[PDB]
């Protein structure tokens, strides 16, 4: 059971929610029928450093401290 | 314990929403209302929008006909471009880790409506 | 034979398509009597489910074709660029069939017949396609331009084609797109800049054409300010917008040519200064021109009977149209009289272009006579002096 | 207080299975609203029974 | 109660359907009628009643307005039945009045291609 709200104002069966008070949205099924289908579904890319703490290369400080408080 | 746990499907939305910056008006604010550390909405209209959507998934959801709580961030053509999918098999250990998730998975990312075909939120997304 | 029948559907009506075909068919088997269009029915549901039916060129026979269609209701999307979306491609998008372009098929009138030429056209198109013919022994550019005077109404005529494809060729492609080219708004000048901004709009043309379920219409206005004549103009000072703007359309066009689903449609002013390599990639390059005494008579009629419509000429005369004066004789009668001096403004009103003939009416109506309610025959008189102003305003601009 | 379409907070019901009619949501409105009923007529017979007269009745019976 | 108030109707939806030849006389809860074969229809009529099931379950309802539409879903008629939900002749007798409700009134086209609704024994009918 699939239960598509059209809203946020700017086999299996379907029980979709009208609620309405505008009568004019003039698609509510095929966009409920949208955002049912799957679509391209992009592979779960996964996370790395580019750059790495090298021990060979080091990095650069400045001198001074902040105000404390 | 689902009268909380919508509360933190509202959490989650309206952090997706405000991370993807899907509108420019920045009316987001910390709000630990009730002490809950969540970034919620300033609009009573859009809290109460999330209720009565959880009101009236409340004799859906948890009949368990659900096989995938899945958040559409719609389109200008009202298009699932983000399927934010949450799995339905279930204490603030998982919300900040949900939370800490949905940033870490808006980190590989870049109108929302909420269909309801380890909380193993994946994200389908255009390529 | 074969005759065409179209019929308005409301948009608040949601009745089924096919109940709306029998009960159209129970109607006409029913009446089943020219050309006249039906506006007045007996049967609640066609009423709260019809707006009007019509007959498109007094016969009891039955070989009707149903074309039921829904003009849209909103108006143009706009198309902007990719990532520079302030200004860069802003065309326009109609998703036909259209609310604002009904009525426009009726009004236009022509003397060379290009309504029947320019529309079987594209019938035997459809019919060459179904047949699977031999794409690379007999092709089409699917390119059609159209030439002439200024305010002749020929852009108007491509409105009313696609309305029209829309409406006739329905159940056969669900809807029809028309993208209206702005030819002045990619000419972002600087080195072969337009040259490249052509592409972009031509992909997004590529998008909207593989959606093999939908027939698109380009509309090219100014085609000759995208291509520019490169050969006779002896002009080596012009760097790369008469060389490579004109290339960078003369392949994303004959790239589209393979599909089917495509029509290319081209309003041009100039004859000449363009491209001896673009008239020859155009099926149909008809020239509109400008109105000639009898479509004069027949537009001047379509106005005044449009004003007795809306009660403007209170006292309802009939106005005979000029078949019925051939078939007199030309006979002053009592009646008779106002067509014979509407005719004598004909001849004396010839040579204007369509655009100040629909205007006309307006002028006659605004200075000579302010009367809220107006009797034939100084209205008429009203036209037959406004004319003249505008012959005499004409020549005070010099 | 709640209405359902099988085709106030309003549970329509799809059956994704039936879709052909293109614009349903608009179909799903007009199926809730009442309009106007006509009375409920109380019913009378038109020729009542006279007990001053008496009918009509042929000998025979069934074998 | 409310599973045979359902099954009652189903009985009412189809048999007034019927009240040409694709009908047939079969028992149903001892008394024949006059309805269709159909097993599609059977199967999605019981499908209608069974999620009406969980509705009255709820037993906040109004009524079952079993709307006969016209051919065109746009009610030229129409058939709300409010009963106020909280022996073989009165299981009939609900039967004898929509009976005598379509013969004082008329019928619609013949495949009256309704759809039930819910407002969440008694009836009268929208004409
Ligand atoms: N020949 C005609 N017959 C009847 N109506 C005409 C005719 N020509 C023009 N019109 C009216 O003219 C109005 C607009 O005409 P246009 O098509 O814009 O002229 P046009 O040919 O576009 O001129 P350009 O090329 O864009 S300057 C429409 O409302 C037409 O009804």
């Amino acid at each position: 059971q699939v239960h598509i709200f059209w809203g946020a104002p700017i086999t299996t069966e379907v029980i979709l929610h009208y609620r309405p008070c505008e009568s004019d949205p003039t698609q509510l099924p095929k966009i409920a029928e949208k955002a049912i289908q799957d679509f391209p579904t992009r592979p779960l890319s996964r996370f790395i450093p580019w750059f790495p703490y090298d021990g060979s290369k080091l990095p650069l400080r400045p001198k001074r401290s902040p105000p404390a408080s | 314990v689902a009268d909380v746990l919508c509360e933190f499907l509202e959490v989650a939305v309206h952090l997706i929403l405000y991370v993807r910056e899907v509108y420019p008006v920045g009316i987001f604010q910390k709000r630990k209302k009730y002490n809950v550390p969540v970034q919620m909405s300033c609009h009573p209209e859009l809290n109460q929008y999330i209720q009565d959507t959880l009101h009236c998934v409340k004799p859906l959801l948890e009949k368990n006909d659900v096989e995938k709580v899945v958040v559409v961030i719609l389109d200008k053509e009202h298009r699932p471009v983000e399927k934010f999918v949450f799995e339905i098999t279930q204490v603030e250990q998982l919300l900040r880790a949900f939370i800490l998730k949905i940033s870490v998975c808006d980190a590989v990312l870049d109108t929302f409506t909420v269909l309801v075909h380890k909380m193993q939120l994946y994200v389908e997304e255009r390529a | 034979p074969t005759v065409h029948v179209e019929v308005h559907q409301r948009g608040s009506s949601t009745a089924k398509k096919e109940d709306i075909n029998l009960s159209v068919r129970k109607l006409l088997n029913r009446h089943n009597i020219g050309d006249y269009t039906w506006t007045e029915f007996d049967e609640p549901f066609l009423t709260r489910n019809v707006q009007s039916v019509s007959i498109i060129d007094d016969l009891s026979a039955c070989t009707v074709a149903l074309h039921i269609f829904q003009l849209n209701e909103d108006g143009p999307s706009s198309e902007n660029l990719e990532e520079e979306t302030e200004n860069i491609i802003a065309a326009n998008h109609w998703v036909l069939p259209a609310a604002e372009f009904h009525g426009l098929w009726d009004s236009l009138v022509y003397d060379v017949e290009v309504k029947s030429h320019l529309l079987d056209y594209v019938m035997t198109t459809l019919l060459f396609s179904d047949k699977n013919v031999n794409s690379n022994l007999i092709t089409w550019n699917r390119v059609v331009l159209l030439h002439g005077p200024p305010g002749t109404g020929k852009t108007s005529l491509c409105k009313a084609l696609a309305q029209k494809l829309t409406i006739r060729l329905s159940s056969r492609y669900r809807y029809g797109q028309l993208i209206e080219i702005n030819s002045h708004s990619l000419f972002s000048k600087w080195f072969s800049e337009s040259g490249k901004l052509v592409t972009k709009m031509f992909q997004k043309i590529q998008d909207l054409i593989d959606d093999k379920d939908a027939l698109v219409f380009v509309l090219i206005d100014q085609v000759e300010s995208l291509t520019a004549a490169r050969n006779a103009c002896r002009a080596g000072t012009e760097p790369s917008d008469a060389i490579r703007v004109v290339n960078a359309v003369l392949t994303q066009i004959d790239q589209i040519k393979r599909h089917s689903n495509v029509v290319i449609l081209t309003t041009s002013n100039i004859t000449e200064k363009i491209d001896v390599a673009f008239v020859d990639r155009a099926d149909i390059k008809q020239y509109i021109g400008p109105p000639s005494a009898a479509a004069i008579f027949k537009i001047y009629l379509s106005c005044l009977e449009e004003l007795m419509k809306c009660q403007i000429i209170y006292p309802r005369q009939q106005l005979l149209t000029l078949r019925e004066l051939e078939m007199i004789g030309f006979i002053e009668n009592n009646v008779s009289k106002l067509s014979l001096l509407l005719n004598d403004i004909s001849r004396k009103s010839e040579g204007l272009s369509g655009r100040v003939l629909r205007k006309l009416p307006f002028l006659a109506h605004a200075l000579y006579v302010q009367a809220p309610t107006v009797t034939i025959e100084g209205f008429l008189q009203a036209l037959s002096l406004a004319v003249d102003k505008q012959f005499e305003e004409r020549k005070k601009l010099a």
